[PDB]
This record gives structure tokens, C-alpha cells and sequence, in this order.
């Protein structure tokens, strides 16, 4: 009762079944291309159904060579990723076949991609400061152990650095396990890391799933799904703490809309498809830590555009407990990890949480800088000549900030030849506090790009 | 009793509901399975050919 | 424990009895993206509630001659060609009662906070019939939000619509939390002429910032008196365009029976887009941003049973407070542009104005309430006149904040008194402040007894003045409350009160204020 | 049953070249070629 392939278009996939076998929703299906260039078994996935035993199908693989009439014999269950603490230290593709080491897995507990999320009941806050050493987020968005972030931005901005700094940061010294899914992303930058996490003997605690942007929709789809069961299996059923990094989440709603006018969805405003928010919410409402078991998602988010405003931003924003968002004005201006201090924000940066020491250097930095932004058109054509004593006090302790809030990181270092460094939330606070207050005034402003650390801050102006 | 007959075996309504092959090929396939045996009633018989 | 861990069972058993009634069926012949169309239910009626095989349910959305499609309430994956649906003969209706107090509650009504069940004292369709024009009557009660800023500029009384807009990130759900959490003062006097009950709905927001927000409202005592009608982002769409109609519906059952209620929307946004979602898989024509042509009917149709009732209906009312997510601060776009025109007022928020500090963020003069004094009481009446006119003039002024010295002295003073007023208006998070320290910090500002505080200071000047007036002076809240008005004699008590105060009062920069 | 039978038997008789249906502009449809 296997069925049969009736329409090609691209990566979606017709297949008429006899009456009483119509797959299920979300089922795998496999064909055959028995091309020789590209003879592979083709992985379908069931995404509609269409009526008079049709479904609709969404390829894994391309379907280049894809045959109309060729037998699809359906799996009866969904598509099944390894699950276990065999997946550490293992690159992984949407499927759940090894990279790495081919057939590696095939004997492991195989789980379903697809699960409903974990129930209201089981979800309470997280308001635990995750201290990075990152003097801007440490300072403006403070990340949450166990809570969301992202690291949203335009194209080229930064997000792979960052998000790799981060790797260096938070899993480096990490007792848990970490899930990295690359989703769509360049295949060098996961080589990159590849190779990093193997040199830093942090693979060995840490599952990789590649469905990079060389794969088509579906695999760009159902990967980050792939790589969330595994981190959802490590919260689950061994109550680890999870790192859960995602590079980049948009690549999932995109591979939607790439294949939605082949489902004959009607487009939404800008192109996405009708489902964008439910699509998006599920896959990540399956990320949250659950009481007890915490899972610390880290998603770079891209912007197309650079427009805030587009939708696919915009619903993912929703999503998140911290928000870093770097942006192209400031990267432009030379600033590196090219965060914008005003548009990022994070829900722990309270005084009731980060103290009020914190919380008061914070909100004195985000104020010069607001000023300073509403500054920038007056300087530009007036002059500086022309503002208040105190605005133009303030102009200058807002430049000296925003190159404070630029940092040397350990990623970057073939982008500065500079080693990185790791600046204390006391020091940051200590030394935000002095710079709204004006202590260092009489430094040149130069002596505050890429430093990290009032030390280093010392160094620098002397060797100006 | 056809009609139950058809619902099985779907290989049999699928090679019937072919109708780019020519109908005669088809009313053969019918009589030789169907109603080529003599507990088919006549009016039925011819019904399920037309 | 007890031994009803069997009886209810044994209750069940005695009690259960599936009986053969007639069914009209349908048959799933599409199903994809959240939508299943059913052949056959040839009596289903538009808006109907579908059973199918699973458990799962469905609206009958688009009647066809070929088909119904239904948008299916959860659970989608289960659904497959050739399944039967069930009609029930009922159009979307949802539980309600008292019960719902302390709960969080599905589109359905059904929980989700993992307590016991809710015990219905009746149901109501979600789509009944807004009170008409006859059944009103005009917005005269005030509803304290407990902001300042919306209090004294922007007044929402009991009946009113207030929109609260801005773009994300700027402190709406705090004003609404903030605003929810004020009622608990007017819930613990018993009266119910007094008491308003909160329907927070939750639309798109994921589940650790619904719990959260249910944590800020226990943690503020207001969860006695508050649902929360929740439809998390991982819930389907259908959950997501219901959400506002259930919440809409378990306040409308309380305000026909006397009740005060305070439906807060957060966002309508989302509500627009699962709308929008649904729509186009149904493949009805899109417009502008894509949305249905009916989008604007779906908000209004909602917001429309927001209202006073007349005496003659008991005197109750609903309270809408919609929160919309402006992108870019685009209040033109066509959401913002729906539900502006819907509502009675708007509080705009805007994220310069929360960077800058002015949090709660309400940029005044652009914001504005329609229903105006008449939501006001008349102490905040009398109090707040001057307010809007002197933060006026100190916008039209800050531009000459550098050149005091040559500016006239009405002008030099006008600036003066308008920073302090600004200052005035910033509050923190999670305080609401009850309408007589309300009626008092405005009195504070606006007659000019923070024009010899520093600026950097007003913040500290008033909440200790307060904190000295609850704590030693409290006849001047209680006949502010009491009466309603602030009486001469109970001025005069508050500026000699106010003069003893600056005295013992050290200002950070160490000057004194006399 | 017998019915199998009669279909293998059907089957016994029941290059591969298409025909362009629709063509322009740089785009033609193609009817046959049911192993394309
Ligand atoms: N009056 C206030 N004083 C200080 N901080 C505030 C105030 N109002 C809000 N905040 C803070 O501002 C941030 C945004 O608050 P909130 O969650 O209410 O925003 P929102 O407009 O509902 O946005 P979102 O779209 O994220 O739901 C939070 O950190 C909140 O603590
Ligand atoms: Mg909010």
C-alpha cells in the first residue's frame, strides 16, 4: 500500500495514496532518485492533505532527479532525530544522520521531531543574571540563565561573531550540555566552529545539527526542530542545564514562506506566509526551561532589510527575555560586538534583580545616549559650538560610552589581531558609573574603543 | 455486492477509474473479473459496463 | 485523604449514560496549515463548534455549497482525510461565573493553571449582541488606573475604551499590570459598586510572560479579583483570534450582573494577525496588510461591548484597555489605525520617552481621552486643570532650557515648574498610587510647592512627603477619598503639612528647600 | 481471489517522445514523457 508521486514542483512533493494508507500529518515519507549523479532515498514530510488520497509533501533533500510515479512508501511515524548522551560530541544534519561519523547513531532512541510544547503549568519566570563579560550586554541587556535571548541584526552586522563569543563565553566553563543548530547559516562559520569547540575540548559536551542554507526548505524548516528534541530530551529525560544555540532561527520562518505559495497558502504582508506567528510560536514555545530544568536559548535573529519593522522580527521579538540588537549604523561607526544600546533591552534589567547600582548605571547610560542620539542631528548641521555647556558635556560623555560599550572579544580576535578579554559586572558597573559621572572626562575618546576593563582603559590612554 | 467488491482490492477501482486507457480494455478487465460470471444479473451486469 | 478519590468515579458510573441521538456528520476532504474543510454537516450554521474524531474542535468558518473549513482549536496534527465531524449544535459559546477569579483559562475556558476544574455558573456565545444605544449610559465613574500620568492627563473612567499604544518594550503590559493591581484597594472594601474585576487576556505572549504577569499580579494581591485569559504563541491560531471574545464574554457576564469589570487586550495585535492568518488560509480576499476585509469589524465587534450599562440593566460596566504594538511608532499603520478610531482614548507610549526616563512613558499632549473630567474626580479634576497647559508650554519651552537667563520671568518660571511636572509624572513600576496621594503629588506640582525642590529631587520630594501624610497626616487622604474633593480647610491642612515637611527634607545636591 | 489474475493479464497490454501543448516566451509545456 505504498504511494505514488503525482506532482513535482521544486521541494514540494504530490503523492497519491491508496484510500485506507493517507499518511498522517507530519509523517515521513521516502521515495527513491535512482539518478546515478544524484541517486539518494529522498525524505519527504507530509504537510498537507489535499483531498481524494493526495498529500502534500515538503522535500528533505532535493528533488532533482525526483521521478513522477515513483513508489513513496510511508514510514508511519514522524521524522525521528537520536536522542541521548551519544549525540554529544557529534555533528548532526536535519535528519539525524551523522556527519562526523556516518551510521553513528542509527541505534540510539530516535524521538520525534515534533512534540507539543511544555504545559502552562510547568512554566515559571527565570530572573537569573547570566554574566557573560561582555561590558554592553552584562550592562544594558543582562542575559537570563534559563531565559531567551537574541541576538537580532541586519545582514553581516556581527550575529555569527557574537553568537560564537558567546559559545566562548557561557559553554566554556559550562557544566551542562550544549545543542548548537545551525539553521541556515554559512557552512564556513560551522566548520568554524566545529573546529573551535574541538580544539577547546568543549565538543565533547556539546551536539551540533547543521542544516545549512545549501539544503532546501525542508531541511532549513525542520532543523531547528531536529536540534530542539535532542536539547529538549537532555531537559527532560536527564535534567541537565541546557545551552541551546540557534544561528539563525529567521532561516526557519524564511524556509516557510519559501515553500508556502507551493502549499497555495495566499501570501501575508511582505511575502511571509499566513502562519508565520503560529509556525514561529510553536517551534519557540518548545524552547522555554520548564521549572526545575532550564535550558538557556541563545537565537541569532535576522533582519531583513534591516527593517525592525518586518514581521518575522517583529513576531520573534515576543519570544525573548533579552534582547541584544545590533544594527548597521552602529557597526558602520566602527563599534564591535555593534550592539545598539537604546533598541536592545532585557527583562531582568531590574532594580529588583540587578541592584540598584546596576539599574541606575544602566538607565544613566541608555539617557546620555538617548540624548546624545536626539544631539546628532542638531550637531551635524549647528555645530557643537552651538549646544548647552551641559548637552555638550554630555555629547562628549556619550561618545566616550558608546566606544566604553565596544569590546575586544575572544572571537573577534581575527578581526582586530587583539587578544579578547573579559570585563567583571562590578568593573562594568564601577566604570559606567564613573563615565555618567565624568571621572574620565579628560581621556581622549579614542582611549575607549576596543579596551574592555578600566585597566586596559589606563593602558590605553597612556599609550595615547 | 459490486460495490463492496470494488471497495476491496483498490488495484482493481484504480486500473477501472483509468480512463485514458480505452474503455473497451476496461469493460474486458470488468467482465473477465466482475461480471463475466453467471451470478452477475444481467441489468447489473450492463449497468457496470455502461 | 478521603474517599471520594472512588466516589466521584462511582459518581460518574451511576451518573453516565451515552444515549443514541441523531448526528448529522461530515467527512475531512482537505486538512493543512491549521484549517480543515469537512464535505457534508448540511445544517452546520456559520461559527459553529465541530467535534472531530480526536477530540479536537473546530469553527465552522466558510460555508461552501462544497464544503465547510473549519479552523481547528489545537491539536491540528491529528486531524486526516476521511475523518468524521461531528457538529454540536452550538455556536461558540464559553463557561462563566465567578469561578473564573484566580484562574487561567484557555479561549474555551477551559484551565490551564493545572488546578481543579471551574465550576460555570452559566455560558455565554462569545458573539451576543453589544449593548445598544439605549441600554448606555455616559462614562461618569472613574476607573484609577493609579499612573499618574493617565490619572491626571488621560483619565479612563469605568465604560471607556483607552487604548494603550506603543511600540514594544515601552511599558504597556506594566501599565496594565500596574492598573489591575490598583483595584486591589477598591476590592477589599467589599462593596461591589466599588470593586472592578480584571480579565487579563494574553494573546501571542509565551508562556513564561503570561507567568510572569500572573506572578506580578499574586505577588501584588490582585489575582483574587483577576483571569487571565491565556493563548499562549504555542496555541493555534483559532485560540489567538477567541481569546479577546472569551475574555470579553466572562466580563460580560459580570458586568449584566452588576459587576465592574477591566478587560485588558494584550496585544489586539496578535488577535489581527491570527485573524489575518486564518482568513488567508480560508482564502478569503485580502486588503490592505493583507488583513480580511472585516478585520476592523473583528476589533470593533469587540470593543463595542465595552460599555456602561443603564441603570435599568444594573448599572455595570466593562472597562476596555487594548494594548497595540506599534512598529517603528507608526500609529498610522492599519491595526493602529483601526483600533484608534474604535477607541476613546490613547495613551501613546513612546521608547524615547522611556529612555529619556519620563517612564511610564506617555507622551501627553499626543495622548489623549475623550471621555476627558467626567472620569475624573473632582479633587484630580480641580488639581490636574493647570497640568496639561503647563507641560504644553514646557515642550513649546525646552528648547530655550539653555538660556534661562534671557528668557521673560513668566517664561523662566513656566520652564521651571514644567521639568518639575515631568519629574512629577515618572513613577515606578508595580506602584500604583491610590487617587488621594495622587490628588495630593499633583497638588504638589501644580501649585507650585516643588518649585523650590530641585528637580533631581521631586521624585524623592513626593514619595516622602506622601509616605509622611499616610504615616502622620492621614485625615487629608481620608477626606480626599471620602468627599471626593479636596476642601479648603483640608488644603490648607496640606500646605501647612507641606511647608513642615521641606524644613526636614535634605536635598541630594545638600541645599534646603523652604 | 481471481480478480488479481485478470488484472495481470490486462497488464500484458494495458523511445519515449513528448509534445509540446503550450509554448512561449521561453517557457513550453511538454504532454507525455511520463518518466521525464
Ligand atoms: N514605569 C516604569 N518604570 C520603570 N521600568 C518600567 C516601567 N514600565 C515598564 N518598565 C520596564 O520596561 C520594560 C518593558 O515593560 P513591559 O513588559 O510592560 O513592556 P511592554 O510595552 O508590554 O512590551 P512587550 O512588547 O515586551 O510586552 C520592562 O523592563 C519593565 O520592567
Ligand atoms: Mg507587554
Amino acid at each position: 500500500t505504498a504511494g505514488r508521486v503525482v506532482r513535482i514542483t521544486g521541494p514540494v512533493v504530490d503523492v497519491e495514496f491508496p484510500r485506507g494508507s493517507v499518511p498522517e500529518l507530519f509523517n515521513a515519507l521516502h521515495a527513491e532518485i535512482t539518478f546515478g549523479a544524484l541517486a539518494k532515498t529522498l525524505t519527504l514530510e507530509v504537510a498537507q492533505h489535499l483531498g481524494d488520497s493526495l498529500v502534500r509533501c515538503i522535500s528533505m533533500q532535493p528533488t532533482d532527479g525526483l521521478v513522477r510515479g515513483v513508489e513513496v512508501t510511508d514510514t508511519g511515524a514522524s521524522i525521528s532525530v537520536p536522542v541521548g548522551d551519544g549525540v554529544k560530541g557529534h555533528v548532526f544534519n536535519a535528519l539525524g544522520d551523522c556527519l562526523d561519523d556516518p551510521g553513528y547513531g542509527k541505534d540510539f532512541e530516535h524521538w520525534s521531531i515534533h512534540r507539543k510544547p511544555p504545559a502552562f503549568s510547568d512554566l515559571e519566570p527565570r530572573t537569573e543574571m547570566l554574566e557573560t563579560g561582555l561590558k554592553v550586554v552584562d550592562l544594558l541587556t543582562p542575559y537570563v540563565r534559563g531565559g531567551k535571548i537574541a541576538l537580532f541584526g541586519g545582514a553581516g552586522v556581527g550575529k555569527t561573531v557574537l553568537i560564537q563569543e558567546m559559545i566562548n563565553r557561557i559553554a566554556r566553563n559550562f557544566g551542562g550540555t550544549s545543542v548548537f543548530a545551525g539553521v541556515g547559516e554559512r557552512t564556513r562559520e560551522g566548520n568554524d566552529l566545529w573546529v573551535e569547540l574541538a580544539d577547546a575540548n568543549v565538543l565533547k559536551d556539546t551536539a551540533l545539527v547543521f542544516g545549512q542554507m545549501d539544503e532546501p526548505p525542508g531541511t532549513r524548516m525542520r532543523v531547528a526542530l531536529s536540534a530542539l528534541t535532542m536539547a529538549e530530551f537532555f531537559r527532560d529525560e536527564q535534567g541537565q542545564d541546557v545551552l541551546l544555540f540557534i544561528d539563525n532561527i529567521f532561516r526557519f520562518t524564511q524556509a516557510g514562506s519559501e515553500v508556502s505559495t507551493l502549499l497555495g497558502r495566499m501570501p501575508s504582508a511582505v511575502g511571509y506566509q499566513p502562519t508565520l506567528a503560529d509556525e514561529m510560536g510553536e517551534l519557540q514555545e518548545r524552547i522555554t526551561s520548564t521549572r526545575g530544568r532550564s535550558i538557556t536559548s541563545m537565537q541569532a535573529v535576522y533582519v531583513p532589510a534591516d527593517d525592525y519593522t518586518d514581521p518575522a522580527p517583529a513576531t520573534t521579538f515576543a519570544h525573548l527575555d533579552a534582547t541584544t540588537e545590533l544594527s548597521r549604523a552602529v557597526f558602520s561607526k566602527g563599534i564591535f560586538p555593534a550592539v545598539d544600546p537604546l533598541a536592545s533591552s532585557s527583562t531582568i534589567l531590574d532594580p529588583a534583580i540587578v541592584g540598584d547600582e546596576h539599574y541606575r548605571v544602566a538607565q544613566e547610560v541608555i539617557r546620555i545616549l538617548q540624548r546624545y542620539k536626539d544631539l546628532q542631528d542638531i550637531i551635524a548641521i549647528l555645530g557643537i559650538d552651538e549646544l548647552s555647556e551641559e548637552d555638550k558635556q554630555l555629547v562628549n560623555r556619550a561618545r566616550r560610552i558608546e566606544r566604553f560599550l565596544s569590546q575586544n572579544m575572544m572571537a573577534a580576535e581575527q578581526f582586530t589581531g587583539q587578544p579578547g578579554s573579559t570585563v567583571p559586572l562590578k568593573e562594568t558597573i564601577e566604570a559606567f558609573d564613573k563615565l555618567t559621572k565624568g571621572e574620565f572626562d579628560h581621556l581622549p575618546e579614542q582611549a575607549f574603543f576596543l579596551i574592555g576593563g578600566l585597566d586596559d582603559l589606563a593602558k590605553k590612554a597612556e599609550s595615547l | 455486492r459490486f460495490g463492496r467488491v470494488l471497495d476491496a482490492e483498490p488495484r482493481l477501482s484504480a486500473l477501472l477509474s483509468d480512463y485514458t486507457t480505452p474503455a473497451e480494455g476496461r469493460v474486458a478487465l470488468l467482465d473477465k473479473a466482475l461480471t463475466g460470471r453467471p451470478g452477475v444479473n444481467q441489468t447489473a451486469a450492463a449497468l457496470l459496463s455502461q | 485523604s478521603a474517599a471520594d478519590i472512588e466516589g466521584a468515579i462511582e459518581d460518574y458510573v451511576s451518573s453516565f449514560s451515552a444515549d443514541t441521538e441523531r448526528e448529522e456528520i461530515g467527512t475531512v476532504i482537505d486538512a493543512g496549515d491549521g484549517i480543515a474543510h469537512v464535505e457534508g454537516l448540511p445544517s452546520v450554521m456559520t461559527q459553529e463548534l465541530l467535534e472531530f474524531p480526536g477530540g479536537v474542535l473546530g469553527v465552522a468558518l466558510n460555508l461552501d455549497e462544497h464544503s465547510v473549513g473549519a479552523v481547528i482549536l489545537g491539536e491540528f496534527e491529528k486531524i486526516e482525510e476521511g475523518q468524521q465531524v461531528k457538529r454540536t449544535g452550538e455556536v461558540l459559546s464559553v463557561p462563566v461565573g465567578d469561578a473564573f477569579l484566580g484562574r487561567v483559562v484557555n479561549p474555551l475556558g477551559q484551565p490551564i493553571d493545572g488546578q481543579g476544574d471551574i465550576a460555570a455558573e452559566t455560558r455565554r456565545a462569545l458573539e451576543l449582541q453589544a449593548p445598544s444605544v439605549v441600554q448606555r449610559q455616559s462614562v461618569s465613574e472613574p476607573l484609577q488606573t493609579g499612573i499618574k500620568a493617565i490619572d491626571a492627563m488621560t483619565p479612563i473612567g469605568r465604560g471607556q475604551r483607552q487604548l494603550i499604544i506603543g511600540d514594544r518594550k515601552t511599558g504597556k503590559t506594566a501599565v496594565c499590570v500596574d492598573t489591575i493591581l490598583n483595584q486591589r484597594e477598591a476590592w477589599l472594601t467589599g462593596d461591589p459598586k466599588q470593586q472592578v474585576r480584571c480579565v487579563y487576556v494574553a494573546i501571542g505572549q509565551k508562556g513564561t510572560t503570561i507567568a510572569s504577569v500572573k506572578r506580578a499580579l499574586e505577588e501584588g494581591g490582585a489575582m483574587e479579583y483577576t483571569t487571565i485569559v491565556a493563548a499562549p504563541a504555542s496555541d493555534a491560531a483559532g485560540f489567538k483570534w477567541l481569546a479577546p471574545y472569551t475574555g470579553s464574554a466572562i466580563g460580560q457576564h459580570w458586568m449584566y450582573n452588576g459587576k465592574h469589570v477591566l478587560i485588558v487586550f494584550d496585544d489586539l495585535s496578535k488577535q489581527a494577525d491570527a485573524y489575518r492568518a486564518i482568513s488567508l488560509l480560508l482564502r478569503r480576499p485580502p486588503g490592505r496588510e493583507a488583513f480580511p476585509g472585516d478585520v476592523f469589524y473583528l476589533h470593533s465587534r469587540l470593543l463595542e461591548r465595552c460599555a456602561k450599562l443603564s441603570d435599568e440593566l444594573g448599572g455595570g460596566s466593562m472597562t476596555g484597555l487594548p494594548i497595540i504594538e506599534t512598529k517603528a511608532n507608526d500609529i498610522s499603520a492599519f491595526i493602529p489605525t483601526n483600533v484608534i478610531s474604535i477607541t476613546d482614548g490613547q495613551c501613546f507610549l513612546e521608547s524615547d520617552l522611556f529612555n529619556q526616563g519620563v517612564r511610564p512613558a506617555i507622551n501627553v499632549g499626543v495622548s489623549v481621552s475623550r471621555v476627558g473630567g467626567a472620569a475624573q474626580i473632582k479633587a484630580m479634576k480641580e488639581v490636574a486643570g493647570s497640568l496639561r497647559l503647563d507641560l504644553s508650554q514646557y515642550r513649546e519651552l525646552e528648547a530655550f532650557a539653555a538660556f534661562a537667563s534671557d528668557l521673560d520671568a513668566a517664561s523662566k518660571a513656566q520652564l521651571d515648574r514644567g521639568a518639575r511636572l515631568v519629574e512629577l509624572l515618572k513613577q515606578p513600576q508595580y506602584s500604583p498610587l491610590a487617587v488621594e496621594e495622587q490628588v495630593v503629588a499633583i497638588f504638589l506640582g501644580t501649585q507650585g510647592h516643588l518649585d523650590s525642590v530641585p528637580v533631581e529631587d521631586v521624585q524623592r520630594f513626593e514619595s516622602e512627603l506622601l509616605e509622611h501624610v499616610k504615616a502622620s497626616h492621614s485625615d487629608i487622604f481620608d477626606g480626599i477619598r471620602e468627599t471626593k474633593k479636596l476642601s479648603e480647610e483640608a488644603e490648607e491642612k496640606l500646605v501647612s503639612v507641606i511647608n513642615e515637611f521641606k524644613k526636614g527634607f535634605q536635598a541630594s545636591d545638600g541645599s534646603s528647600v523652604v
